[PDB]
DNA sequence: TTTTTTTATGTACTCGTAGTGTCTGC
DNA sequence: GCAGACACTACGAGTACATA
């Protein structure tokens, strides 16, 4: 219930165990390595038998068998590692968890692992009853701007030297995909145990395998950088989200931006953003975005976008995903189109 | 007659040692440095594209982890267990074709042999090729085996589309990513292969084969088998010229370049190529329109795209700036009108012919 | 649901209906385009309650005399109703009262009356389907033929369980093939005399027929390779079966 | 090449086939593992069936004339051939070229085989503890402590019996977890 | 003898020797050279449009491989194995109708049975037809077997759209593309078929059938059978022309020349003649558009006219020389708009009449005069 | 409970004999020649617009293939096999509602039992109706059976349009294009049917029903059955004129002349009056296009008017005299485009108003 | 820090479950 | 006998994918 960060969960792990542990937060790899650290700490301590249970609706609780009966040949305590569903559990499972805690033995440990829960799921009967002694901890992957420091810190922990150019190429190639980042770090360490990597082969042992959620796409398109936007779209290949999500995203911000430009003659852009708290990390990134445009520019953007909107859904076009390449690139160096398209 | 069955060059020239693997310096060197020392993760995931060496490299790890000498980055040459793995039969390596074994009623049984004693030689090691076809419950069984793997065993793993695996097993496995071969790598390897047995070869045929291989080495070997077949035991420029009808790609830019003037036989040759190739005429004209639109974009901006056709950044630019924007707009009007009316022409080839004739009618 | 007219009453042990259905159930259509082909035809005659089932390529007709005057009436009952009716048969001592209507079939068993909806169609004339000339006729031991056909079929083609009879003078030769070529040959001593002949046909169907009737000595009748085979028991003529050949 | 000659009876062939082909159900990785190895050596038939984990070998006396050899037969098909034949009938077998022909007088079948060289065998070893236990005693040992096994457990060794020996006595440990069982015969 | 059975031209005339093929060179030569040099690759896919020979070429190659004598490029028509594959249901050729075998539950069984040795001949030929219909799991299952099959197994894969296959399958096996046939080859094949059939024929009808076959030989053979039925057992230009709906009647060149010469009365007369002939109007418009297109192509380059169109070549050349390109484009656009508006015209004859009239009155050199002011 | 249930004309008068079929001379001649001469084929697909008779031709061919007389060009009609096919009981004619039975599962099921010999008939005809709604897997499953079926099985395909079929199947059957039936054939067939059915009819009413059906026996016959409900027992000219919404009056050319002279008020008044009277709008624009065609035709070549046109020549020739040749085609194109967009308009009257305003926008000076 | 928002129809595959044939030392 | 094994086969659901 404490709702702390794993940098402190390590501290509570070093001290006396605070009964059941619940580590949450959507994690690429940090959840698994935190689980591994918990496993090794427990193995050093009493609890050694890690029984893996997948918490899911429509799946009966075989954990009661461990809960009601104690181990007989090697007790050695034991730990129940629970895997939560990606949407959270239901009331039946939440109350059966409380029943299990009622069946808890002194050598039993409860570990609940999952993603962020809903408020009712968070404040269920089991969590409420365990709020007296259990702990809660959450973590999330670093952002784009927070990546270089994290990568450098991990490199310094692993006793391998990095460089600014190497960090740049890593944060470009592996942006938010820490599993790939960790594998690349291990590969660069094992390839050359010299301990000096500046830019000799870091690209040779690093591919383009990273996640890219749509919110950053306009962040490039608002500068109108042709090569950068084209490279971002090429990076989006092989993890290709269906076009509808990207289309919804850019229609959202373009409707917001056209409303902003309509109201620009009225109350200034900052106090207008006061209504448009879309948390674009300052609401000022949109402020520098709106600096480079024109009303005719917005017309040329919206015509192509709305033509695509019927180009993929009215007749089910197959090039429409590649059309996202077409629409984003043409806006980069189009101050205003002299009609000739006006879709 | 029924003698001299030259089996495929894909199978005959299959690498036997790490020195016979073309390209992929990073994977080779990484595993070489990892084999001398004992830091071996219990599961090695290999991923790449069509026909590169993932399966070959996996055979090489089965060769290396199991030998009389021991765990060696260097090859073995000849020693019983690794000798046995040159052919199919081998006792402590079992190759589960995961495509044929997807259900748990099979893969649970196969993984249930992990707790048996290993056969002759240490490191009971099995190669589950094409892992992306395992069922969800099969992946759960694999995960339960990976979380508490027996120390005396390891097992490799391969795929082609790594995005289909669960994040748990991907995070657990020490994934190596195997890169697509570059054109020079494939060309030199094919040169070596042809020189090895008996077949004469000219260089242009080999550049053409490498270009048409699209990067996969197995693809290059299949095309060299076809080239040998068509060329009657000689891969000369003529058999690969017959292949040139398939590997000839750059066609949409040449017609755009020839539209702005009367080049004579260029338009006729290009339409003959398009008809004999039979590509989508609607897509052909859409590519025409896209090229013309980015040209108009460059007219109002001296470097509007830059990354467009880096190989044609010395000819496309001339028509990107020399041609008046009014002519570009008129050509766009002509091509748009042609596309709008294209399906209603007697034939789409006739329609694209008429679009070209209308474009050539004005200037 | 209300009562119906054209309602003839039956009085018969459940064993009679069980024998009838078990005689003509294995050859009833299952999810076929011919919609009338599903279910069984119950036809009333002054002699028996004849029943007809067919897939278009297995025509099984059973005729158990009932001992009551029956006005001529032809009915088709769907697959579901037939299965349920067969499930409700047991004991063999209670008299089953079968009540026919224009659009429904009811039946009183013991103390409960159950009903089933009735397929709307015109069933084919089975008598024309039955061959018009039994010029080539042979008799053979039922269990011997059944055992021989099982032996031959164990190597038969999986998807198309097809064997071939070769009938010569007092001899039946069963030949079966399959993908991954395997040949099964078996010779039976039969009571046959006539023209030499060969005919390919499904073996699952014939094994099913022999399982259904299971007499002492069967006899089949047939003319030509394309001609369908009409199999019945040599003791009586109450049950007849028609199997359509493979090949052509 | 090889051409073996079987001349056997059903009653002395049904049970060995059952004991050698019981566990051979399902689809094995090598197709030969789904096959049953027939060896005719001296006046002896050796029927072998494997699953890469256990081998069943049945020995059948060959009183009638025979020819030595080695081949492999689809186990299910051969068992269904031997089964269902008339009681007391004689099965004769000749493996010609590629296919193996079985005959029971009025019946003949031609089954496809696989070369005997492909069939795997378990290498010889040294048997440390060899004994001739009474069959009933072993049956008691198994049954009195087999109800507790803990099949499908994470330990990956709790799933199997343990056998311990000392002098003229032995015990069977039923590794189960919350259950233990032992038997001292 | 003539063997009067009258059983489908297509099936009767499937090629049986290596030479009866219609004239695919780049694949027949490669296959023959491979079989002669001993390079018998274990898996290769035939692609190409419908009815070119790929399913036939596969059968010929299986015949060649499993011949009784040594491997010969030209199979014999006398040995037991060649006769059996000739008659179908051959022992060692497993022809798998993959469109009926798409479940992985059957491809797994296939790969289970692949190991057992064949009984006759040398190889067992797995002719998997319509490969592109196999379900994805079946393809992945086939992958490992295709990479390294046993010594005695060859996979004859044939399909129509190879791009549907997973790219790894394309990598595993060779790729032979069968080009759609030319008009000369297909017309020669039709001449051979009709001459051996002892059926009288007219050259114009054969040229019509070749033109309408769209370069696929089975289309031409089916059309030939349909024309044989259409006539009284003889192939005639009149029967083929009336059955195809073509406008060889009164050509179409008269109509287009009346268009360019702006004679409304001539256009009306030709329209009335066609209406009495009961022709379909959209075909007439398509013919006019094609004539305009060929005129423009000849104006760019005189060698654009086809040899099948060598009947009216002088007037074609004259019209190419006279009419400026712009007028040709205007006619083409007007007639194309007319064809687009035909379904929405009050009547097809009336719509075509007004399309002709519009393309006439807008002719710049001779427009329809304004009536009074 | 009438005779079965076909008291409707659409089912009662489906032909039972090649002699009883109307039109389709080419395909009937081809089928008769094939049947009698011996050149038979295993796969015919009949493609044509709706209500032309592809299903009827297919069933009649199935009769002709399995008549006890032999392979006869004209089916017996009285023999037992023809009677059974009429009843639908015939166990070898396997009709398929391919629009309803689309799953590839059922196609595979019906292909597995193709090897069986026919129960009673010579040929096991697989009549498939509405083939174009087979799932792509079903189309490709039919391939190897369509190409080389056994000697005894013959396929019949009856599709509304041929171009939706894969080019593989389209290249393995005889494509018989059923030519759409012209007005005179419809009129003669309708008159013969009505004379057989003993209900009085007027020739001009039958002409209306023919010209409104756009070439379809089923459509025209359904329209006649609709008129019988309205016109009591008789297909009377007045009743069918009111039902069909024909433009009996002369307001068509009146609003034509109002529109070409840019008289917006007059055009709107005429539209309001027509809507009040209860006009139909699609026929209005069809009449517009016809009148414009006549005006243009006499502008090019005089003395081209006929009957009613030759009577209203006093106005038509004046319009051809005052309207330039260029503007006539533009008016015609605008009107036909409006007719194209009539379905894509929430109100039909509003759509016609839109079309007329688009036409008046050519000369919107006042 | 919680934030918008495409379908119908069809085809496969794999995992439970459920119902049923068949038959084995019990 | 025989019920329980034991197999085997069919059906629904959940999921992944395709194509118009
Ligand atoms: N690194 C390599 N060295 C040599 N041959 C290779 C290499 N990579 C691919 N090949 C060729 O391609 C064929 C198939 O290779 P494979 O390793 O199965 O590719 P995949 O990664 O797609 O499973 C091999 O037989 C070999 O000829
Ligand atoms: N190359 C060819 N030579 C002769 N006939 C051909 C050829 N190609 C196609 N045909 C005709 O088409 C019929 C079917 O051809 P088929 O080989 O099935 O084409 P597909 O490649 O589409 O399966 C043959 O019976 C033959 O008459
Ligand atoms: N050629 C024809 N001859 C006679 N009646 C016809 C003809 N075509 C259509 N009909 C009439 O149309 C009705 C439906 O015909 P049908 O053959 O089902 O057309 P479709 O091709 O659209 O299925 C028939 O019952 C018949 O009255
Ligand atoms: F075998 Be590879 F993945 F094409
Ligand atoms: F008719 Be083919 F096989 F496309
Ligand atoms: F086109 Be019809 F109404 F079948
Ligand atoms: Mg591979
Ligand atoms: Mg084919
Ligand atoms: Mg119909
Ligand atoms: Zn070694
Ligand atoms: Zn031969």
């Amino acid at each position: 219930m404490i709702r702390l960060y794993p940098e402190q969960l390590r501290a509570q792990l070093n001290e006396g165990l605070r009964a059941a542990y619940l580590l949450l937060g959507n994690d690429p790899l940090l959840l698994q390595e935190s689980q591994d650290a918990v496993r090794q700490v427990a193995a050093a301590q009493g609890f050694e038998e890690h029984h893996t249970f997948s918490i899911d609706p429509n799946t009966d609780w075989n954990a009661i068998f461990s809960l009601c009966q104690a181990m007989s040949l090697f007790a050695s305590r034991q730990t129940l590692l629970l895997l939560l569903p990606e949407n959270g559990p239901n009331a039946a499972i939440n109350e059966q968890l409380l029943t299990l805690t009622g069946l808890l033995h002194d050598d039993l440990l409860l570990i609940v692992r999952g993603n962020k829960l809903s408020k009712a799921q968070e404040n269920a009967a089991w969590f409420t009853a365990l709020a007296n002694r259990s702990v809660q901890v959450t973590c999330q992957t670093p952002e784009q701007a927070q990546l270089p420091r994290w990568v450098a810190a991990r490199a310094k922990q692993l006793n391998l030297e990095l460089d600014d150019a190497a960090n740049q190429v890593l944060c470009y190639c592996y942006e938010g995909n820490l599993l790939a980042l960790a594998q690349a770090l291990e590969r660069l360490s094992l390839l050359w145990p010299d301990g000096k990597l500046t830019l000799p082969r870091v690209e040779q042992a690093v591919n383009d395998a990273a996640h890219f959620t749509p919110f950053h796409w306009v962040d490039a398109l608002l500068m109108g950088k042709s090569k950068r936007a084209l490279h971002i779209l090429q990076q989006l290949r092989l993890e290709g989200s269906e076009p509808v999500i990207l289309l919804r995203t850019l229609q959202r911000e373009l409707l917001l931006l056209v409303n902003l430009k309509r109201q620009s003659a009225h109350t200034p852009l900052r106090a207008l953003f006061d209504k448009h708290r879309v948390w674009q990390n300052r609401r000022g990134m949109m402020g520098e975005a709106l600096n480079r445009l024109s009303q005719t520019q917005l017309r040329q953007a919206v015509q192509l976008l709305t033509r695509t909107e019927l180009t993929l859904k009215q007749d089910y076009g197959q090039s429409v995903w590649a059309e996202l390449e077409g629409l984003s690139l043409l806006l980069c160096h189009k101050p205003l189109a002299d009609v000739f398209i006006d879709g | 007659g029924p003698h001299m069955s030259y089996q495929v060059l894909a199978r005959k020239w299959r690498p036997q040692t790490f020195a016979d693997v073309v390209g992929q310096e990073h994977v080779l060197t990484a595993l070489a440095n990892g084999l001398s020392l004992g830091r071996i993760h219990h599961a090695y995931l290999f991923s790449g594209t069509r026909g590169v060496g993932k399966t070959s490299i996996a055979r090489l790890l089965a060769k290396g982890l199991n030998c009389e000498t021991g765990i060696t980055a260097t090859p073995c040459g000849v020693c019983d267990n690794c000798r046995e793995i040159e052919q199919g039969r081998f006792v402590d390596l079992i190759e589960i074709d995961a495509a044929s074994r997807t259900k748990v009623e099979d893969t649970r049984d196969l993984l249930d042999n992990v707790q048996y004693a290993p056969a002759r030689g240490r490191f009971k090691v099995y190669l589950i090729d094409e892992v992306h076809m395992l069922s969800r419950h099969s992946f759960n069984a694999l995960l339960k085996t990976l979380e508490e793997p027996p120390e005396h065993v390891k097992f490799l793993l391969a795929t082609t589309d790594p995005q289909k695996l669960p994040v748990t097993i991907l995070s657990r496995c020490l994934q190596f990513h195997l890169k697509a071969l570059d054109v020079e790598q494939i060309r030199h390897q094919l040169e070596h292969i042809l020189n090895e047995e008996h077949i004469a070869h000219e260089p242009r045929a080999l550049q053409l084969l490498a270009r048409a291989a699209e990067g996969s080495l197995r693809d290059a070997l299949s095309l060299t088998d076809q080239a040998i077949a068509s060329g009657d035991g000689q891969v000369s420029t003529q058999a690969v010229s017959a292949m040139l009808g398939t590997l000839d790609d750059d066609q949409a830019l040449s017609l755009v370049e020839a539209m702005v003037e009367a080049n004579g036989e260029r338009v006729m040759a290009l339409i003959n190529e398009a008809a004999a190739r039979g590509i989508e005429w609607e897509a052909l004209l859409v590519e025409m329109l896209g090229l013309l639109h980015r040209i108009a974009m460059v007219q109002l901006s001296p470097a509007a795209l830059g990354n467009d056709m880096a190989a044609i950044e010395l000819r496309m630019r001339e028509l990107a700036r020399t041609i008046p924007p009014t002519d570009i707009q008129l050509y766009y009007q002509t091509l748009l009108i042609g596309r709008k009316e294209l399906p209603y022409a007697p034939d789409r080839r006739m329609g694209v012919e008429m679009t070209l004739l209308r474009a050539l009618a004005f200037h | 649901l209300d009562d119906w007219q054209s309602e003839v009453e039956f009085t018969l042990p459940q064993a009679t209906m069980k024998r009838l259905i078990e005689a003509t159930q294995f050859s009833m259509a299952h999810q076929d385009v011919r919609y009338y082909l599903n279910g069984m035809l119950f036809e009333t005659e002054g002699e028996e309650l004849r029943t007809v089932a067919t897939d278009g390529h297995r025509l099984a007709v059973c005729s158990m005399p009932i001992g009551q005057s029956l006005p001529s009436h032809s009915v088709i009952v769907p697959r579901k109703g037939v299965i349920e009716l067969m499930r409700m048969l047991d004991g063999g001592d209670n008299p089953l009262r079968v009540q026919i209507g224009s659009n429904n079939i009811r039946a009183h068993v013991g103390d409960f009356i159950f009903t089933s909806k009735l397929v709307d169609g015109r069933f084919p004339d089975y008598r024309r389907v039955l061959p018009k000339n039994p010029d080539k006729h042979l008799e053979a031991g039922c269990d011997l033929l059944k055992q021989a056909f099982a032996r031959a079929a164990i190597l038969s083609n999986e998807k198309f369980r097809g064997v071939r009879l070769y009938v010569s003078e007092n001899q039946l030769k069963i030949t079966a093939n399959n993908p991954e070529q395997e040949e099964a040959e078996e010779i039976l001593d039969v009571t046959y005399s006539g023209a030499e002949m060969e005919i390919g046909f499904n073996v699952s169907y014939v094994l099913d027929v022999l399982n259904a009737l299971k007499c002492e000595n069967v006899r089949m009748m047939l003319t030509d390779s394309v001609s369908s085979v009409q199999i019945e028991d040599a003791a009586s003529q109450s049950a007849a079966y028609v199997v359509m050949p493979m090949r052509l | 090449g090889p051409h073996m000659k079987f001349t056997v009876e059903r009653e002395h062939l049904l049970k060995p086939l059952q004991q050698v082909s019981g566990p051979l159900g399902g689809r094995p990785t090598l197709p030969i593992l789904g096959n049953l190895l027939l060896q005719v050596a001296d006046g002896t038939l050796s029927l072998t069936g494997t699953d890469l984990e256990m081998e069943m070998v049945a020995r059948v006396a060959l009183v009638q004339p025979h020819e030595p050899g080695a081949t492999t037969v689809p186990a299910r098909k051969f068992f269904d051939i031997c089964r269902g034949l008339p009681e007391g009938a004689e099965i004769a077998v000749q493996l010609e070229g590629e296919r193996m022909l079985v005959r029971s007088g009025r019946s003949r079948f031609s089954l496809s085989t696989l070369p005997a060289a492909d069939f795997p065998n378990l290498d010889d070893w040294q048997s440390e503890v060899e004994f001739t236990l009474p069959q009933a005693t072993m049956k008691r040992l198994i049954e009195a402590t087999q109800f507790s096994m803990a099949h499908q457990d994470v330990r990956y060794y709790l799933n199997g019996m343990l056998f311990e020996t000392e002098g003229e006595e032995l015990r069977t440990v039923a590794t189960d977890g919350h259950r233990l069982a032992v038997c001292s015969m």
